[PDB]
């Protein structure tokens, strides 16, 4: 909570790798959350202008 | 012991409702990281370019490292450092240059 | 590939653009609204 | 418009009003004329309404000085160091009362675009959202598919 | 149907308006049934007086209530 | 002073040594820095979460880009709980006694 | 009695002033600009009507990521909110899930205990058992 | 949204509609004198 | 018991407490609240407070913008009742609507009555030589808010 500015802000807009098994699993529904995570619409902070975007890694 | 949400991440809440019926109550204490759930920090310290005949030299041998490369593998490193495209580390011309304000405000 | 003969909505083969479930509860809805008042308006 | 003119953040001149408040207007200096009919408006609130105006408020150094103007003026400077300037040219006394008082009222800031209709300092209390802020960790920190 | 709206007095949408209960007016509401909704004016606490004109609200469920915040 | 921060007057050099010497006084034994979560440790801009525990009981945490700001940024956070200067301290009382 | 136009150079500036920032010669041609000058005002009062269109959209959309996050829908979140006579819009709620973590999550654990009432009380379909929190205070 | 339940309950389908948080004064004195009243 | 896919109902039964467990549970939780509200271990407070229209979240020390004139003078304190949510670091009190006014006590100081920068609203219409051109000058109000505070008269 208190923290400075600079880890303050690199904690907010840190990028956040996931996984996601893809064995028996749809495609269509693999990928929308595949988008969301890709788009940031998981994350409060999230703005169109802004580059938030975490990583997913699909096996 | 009753909760909506589980109390593990990052705090417990306990909702509660006055005698009144006019207002909701919710204690959240924090929720602190137990000591099982963590790893030592790695710690990573060598200097394979020490020299026994010349440590003046040997100094210089880790600080003397240095390269150059040409526009196109200098964006294409970088692009796949920072997993982005190679368009947005080319320079921008005079137009949009001069155009950026000097003294952007600030808040906070 | 496949063209809409003349405008869209007007000539003689138009869209066969169908009807939606949501266009059916709206319908159902007015219509109740409109039967509740024809009843307050027959005493 | 936005892009075409400057903006600002919703700011206040030395935290002002937090400990007390403190009238922003510093000096309010008067132009006009005793001859020039457009000065008729002027020359009636001085008659009638600065002394009024003075008394209400005593932080701010009244000037009046009747020249051979054609357009009356008034000269508000705020403890910001900035100027503004009016003209006064053919307004009625209310007119004048009404810009006057708004003159006072003003904090004397540049009056743009303001960003955002608030400005709280530090607004992270109970902390800040972070990607790490609503995930459960696991038994010694382990990556999903890391074997111990 | 446009001219039966302007004399119902309807012209503002979403506002309701007080009418009678006679033929004469239910003939227009039949006409123009398909635009409006109606209900039954509910009187819990009766008539207001004039003393308590400015103190009445019309609540949403249909009923009429006469004390309103009181204090 | 309305919404600064102790350390942008302060200007310390040796958060950690301050902790621990603080600690000291108020009769602890020492604090270990411990990794709680982290995002990423091959990419171009890894984050990492060091908390410090004594006697395996958290007191603080800190992000940063590498181990050794988090650790950091964790002693700094630890110091100013310790200190009371907190961002969810009480504000400061404007009235007339 | 000839009159000419003196104050040509102030009318042509009072319009050039708005369009010093484009590209082009419709920062320096009058004619050029005119047309650029009248439809970005046009744009602008556009742009003013659906700018609380648009931050509505990105408040909903910050909503949805935050609860989510406590794996609970939007619809099922503001309705539940909204039925425990909690009257905080969207603005506020994407301010709290921002900057309030536990004021959120305490938010987001109410509206599942409300949706939780209120499918138990659909299931039971008795009048005599009620919810804690499905009672209704009226004004005062 | 929420229109039909606050309908049921009695409530307006507008929260804004003769409730509480429009029709007591929003305002008042740190005297506690009473505020003047709202044009609405 | 047969067991097949829609044999079952696809989500996690819920099962909630008994009535009197609940009443005396929350009892407790408010009573300890309000222990913390009388011992004053609160640090900073947050409101969320319905004004001129508008809900805005609000702490100590802060300024807000209202876009209409206010009835008040410059320096002038004000109390704003219209309380609809108090927070802390641990607890949080939700108004059904509102929050009791005894309850909780927000002041602001009034700051600045100024005028807002001029706002261009142009209507045009295409071929039919219809332009239009407006400003306006739009009264606004600055509001420092001070001080937050709670009562310990709770329920
Ligand atoms: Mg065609
Ligand atoms: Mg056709
Ligand atoms: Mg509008
Ligand atoms: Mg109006």
């Amino acid at each position: 909570s208190s923290f400075s500015k600079a880890p303050q802000q690199w904690a907010t807009f840190a990028r956040v790798w996931y996984l996601l098994d893809g064995k028996m699993q749809p495609p269509g529904k693999l990928a929308a959350m595949a988008s969301v995570k890709l788009q940031g619409l998981h994350k409060p902070v999230y703005h169109q202008l802004s580059d938030c975007g975490d990583h997913v890694v699909i096996m | 012991t009753y909760s909506s949400l589980p109390d593990d991440y990052n705090c417990k809440v306990e909702l509660a409702l006055t005698s009144d019926g006019r207002t909701i109550v919710c204690y959240h204490p924090s929720v602190d990281i137990p000591y099982e759930h963590t790893k030592p920090i790695p710690r990573p310290d060598p200097v394979h370019n020490i020299e026994e005949t010349h440590d003046l030299v040997l100094k210089t041998r880790l600080e003397e490292k240095g390269e150059h490369l040409e526009q196109g593998p200098m964006i294409e490193q970088l692009s796949k450092m920072f997993f982005t495209t190679k368009h947005r580390w080319y320079p921008r011309g005079q137009y949009h240059r001069r155009r950026r304000k000097p003294n952007p405000p600030k808040d906070r | 590939r496949n063209r809409i003969p003349g405008r869209q909505w007007i000539g003689k083969h138009r869209r066969p653009r169908p009807v939606s479930a949501q266009a059916k509860q709206n319908m159902i809805r007015r219509l109740e609204t409109e039967a509740e008042n024809q009843y307050w308006l027959s005493r | 418009t936005a892009r075409g003119t400057a903006s600002r953040f919703l700011t206040s001149v030395l935290h002002n009003g937090l400990g007390r408040y403190v009238q922003q207007l510093q000096r309010l200096s008067f132009s006009l004329s005793r001859d020039a009919p457009s000065s008729r408006g002027a020359r009636e609130f001085v008659e009638r309404e600065v002394t009024d105006f003075a008394r209400r408020n005593p932080g701010v150094v009244i000037y009046v000085n009747p020249r051979p103007c054609c357009v009356p003026r008034v000269v508000a400077e705020y403890l910001n160091g900035a100027v503004r300037e009016e003209s006064i040219h053919c307004k009625s006394v209310e007119e004048i009362a009404a810009l006057v008082q708004k003159l006072a009222d003003q904090s004397g800031l540049d009056v743009i675009r303001i960003r955002k209709p608030f400005h709280t300092d530090s607004p992270s209390i109970q902390g800040q959202w972070h990607p790490f802020t609503n995930k459960p960790t696991t038994l010694g920190g382990l990556r999903p598919r890391e074997v111990q | 149907e446009k001219d039966i709206i302007k004399m119902l007095g309807l012209e503002k949408a979403h506002t309701p308006q007080v009418h009678k209960n006679i033929p004469s007016v239910n003939a227009k509401l039949k006409v123009v049934k398909h635009l409006i909704r109606i209900k039954p004016l509910k009187l819990p606490q009766g008539l207001p007086t004039e003393e308590d004109m400015a103190n009445t609200c019309l609540k949403s469920n249909g009923e009429l209530v006469v004390r309103w915040l009181l204090n | 002073m309305t919404g600064k921060e102790l350390f942008e007057m302060w200007t310390i050099t040796n958060p950690m040594g301050l902790l621990v010497e603080e600690l000291k006084k108020r009769k602890i034994s020492a604090p270990e820095s411990r990794l709680t979560r982290q995002s990423g440790s091959t990419t171009a801009l890894p984050v990492y979460f060091v908390g410090l525990y004594c006697d395996r009981k958290l007191i603080a945490e800190g992000p940063g880009e590498t181990v050794l700001v988090a650790e950091e940024e964790a002693a700094r956070v630890a110091l100013r709980k310790l200190f009371g200067f907190t961002e969810n301290r009480r504000p400061w009382d404007y009235s007339k006694p | 009695l000839r009159s000419r136009v003196t104050d040509r150079y102030w009318r042509v500036q009072e319009v050039l002033k708005h369009a010093r920032h484009f590209r082009g010669r419709k920062n320096r041609c009058y004619r050029l600009a005119v047309r650029a000058v009248t439809r970005a005002f046009v744009k602008c009062t556009r742009a003013r009507r659906l700018k609380k269109r648009s931050l509505r959209t990105l408040w909903i959309n910050r909503i949805t990521a935050a609860s989510q996050e406590h794996g609970l829908k939007y619809p099922a979140f503001i309705i539940n909110l909204i039925k425990c006579q909690v009257e905080l819009n969207r603005k506020v709620l994407a301010d709290l899930a921002i900057y309030e973590p536990k004021t959120f999550k305490s938010l987001a654990a109410l509206a599942k205990r409300r949706r939780e009432e209120g499918f138990a009380a659909a299931l039971g379909d008795g009048k005599e058992p009620d919810g804690i929190f499905s009672r209704v205070v009226q004004h005062r | 949204a929420g229109s039909q339940w606050r309908l049921q309950q009695g409530f307006a389908a507008n929260p804004s509609g003769y409730g509480p948080l429009t029709e007591l004064p929003d305002w008042s004195y740190a005297d506690g004198r009473p505020a003047p009243p709202m044009k609405g | 018991v047969p067991k097949t896919s829609l044999g079952s109902p696809p989500w996690p039964d819920i099962v909630l407490p008994d009535p009197v467990e609940e009443t005396r549970h929350h009892a407790e939780v408010v009573g300890q609240v309000n222990e913390l509200i009388a011992a004053g271990r609160y640090g900073r407070l947050f409101a969320v407070v319905h004004f001129a229209g508008h809900q805005w979240k609000v702490t100590a020390e802060d300024l807000i913008l209202i876009e209409n004139e206010l009835d008040v003078a410059c320096g002038e304190r004000i109390r704003l009742e219209k309380v609809l949510l108090v927070g802390a670091d641990n607890f949080t009190l939700l108004g059904k609507p509102l929050l009791g006014k005894e309850l909780v006590r927000v002041e602001a100081t009034v700051i600045e009555k100024t005028e807002s920068w001029p706002k261009i609203n142009m209507k045009f219409q295409k071929r039919k030589n219809y332009q239009r051109k407006r400003i306006t000058v739009n009264p606004q109000t600055v509001l420092r808010i001070n001080s937050i505070e709670i009562a310990p008269c709770l329920c």
